[PDB]
């Protein structure tokens, strides 16, 4: 199936940092009619996954302007311009371009040492 | 507000069966495609099954094929998941997630219900 490799696995941050996390697709998301159906979820600690962005760049309902997404083909990026405590948790990318719908290896956003 | 509340998890012996429920509120349940996603201890997420608003399964992983059933009760605004012959690998956090037409994917997710397979 389509493997979604997220880099880095873990990202230590300071509040107010601007970060970019990556999602690399094992196959092109532009090979069919469903071009770059690549979404991002945030699983805050002790909470359910929440939709952040879908279809690369679309901010879901309630998602602040500090979040943005880019990419086409196989390399997608999620950028957070001023990390807040509410942004910490596990970020999973997801693809619905090819059957079946798959989930990424995750990037844990956590406070730095 | 869109709400999804899963239930039915607990302890199951090796080779046992589980029946999960997910009661929906804050939206017209009957017009939405629904899914079950499990999260292993490693935090890995995997789609277990998806069903159209008509009550027709639209996806099962080849591996769970034969031991899984996804159903819905539109009138009770409830989604179900049945799994048999549980093995150690079935131990997970089971989430019900709504499917969004514009996303072509999950939008809202419940709180999950834990299934712990035992020996
Ligand atoms: C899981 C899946 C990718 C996601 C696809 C999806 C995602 C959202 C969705 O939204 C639903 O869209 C319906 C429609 O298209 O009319 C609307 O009526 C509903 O309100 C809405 O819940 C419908 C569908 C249809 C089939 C799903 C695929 C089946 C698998 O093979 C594949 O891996
Ligand atoms: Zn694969
Ligand atoms: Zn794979
Ligand atoms: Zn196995």
């Amino acid at each position: 199936d389509i493997e979604l490799t997220q880099s880095p696995p873990s990202l230590p941050v300071s509040l107010g940092d601007q970060v970019s996390i990556s999602c690399r697709s094992s196959q092109s998301l532009v090979s069919n009619n469903r071009r770059n159906y690549l979404h991002w979820y945030l699983q805050k600690p002790g909470q359910s996954p929440k939709l952040v962005i879908y279809k690369v760049s679309n901010r879901f309902s309630g998602v602040p302007d500090r979040f943005s997404g880019s990419g086409s083909g196989t390399d997608f990026t999620l950028k957070i311009s001023r990390v807040a405590a509410e942004d910490l948790g596990l970020y999973f990318c997801s693809q619905s371009s090819h059957v079946p719908l798959t989930f990424g290896s995750g990037t844990k956003l956590e406070i730095k040492r | 507000q869109v709400q999804l509340q899963e239930s039915g998890g607990g302890l199951v012996n090796l080779g046992g069966s589980m029946t999960l429920s997910c009661v929906a509120s804050g939206f017209t349940f009957n017009t939405y495609y629904m899914s079950w996603v499990r999260q292993t201890p490693e935090k890995t997420l995997e789609l277990v099954a998806a069903i159209n608003s008509d009550g027709e399964p639209i996806y099962y992983p080849d591996t769970l094929k034969g031991r899984v059933t996804i159903s819905r009760d539109n009138a009770k605004k409830t989604l179900y998941l049945q799994m048999s012959s549980l093995n150690f690998e079935d131990t997970a956090l089971y989430y019900c997630a709504r499917l969004n037409y514009a996303v072509y994917g999950m939008d809202y997710w419940g709180q999950g219900t834990t299934v712990t397979v035992s020996s």
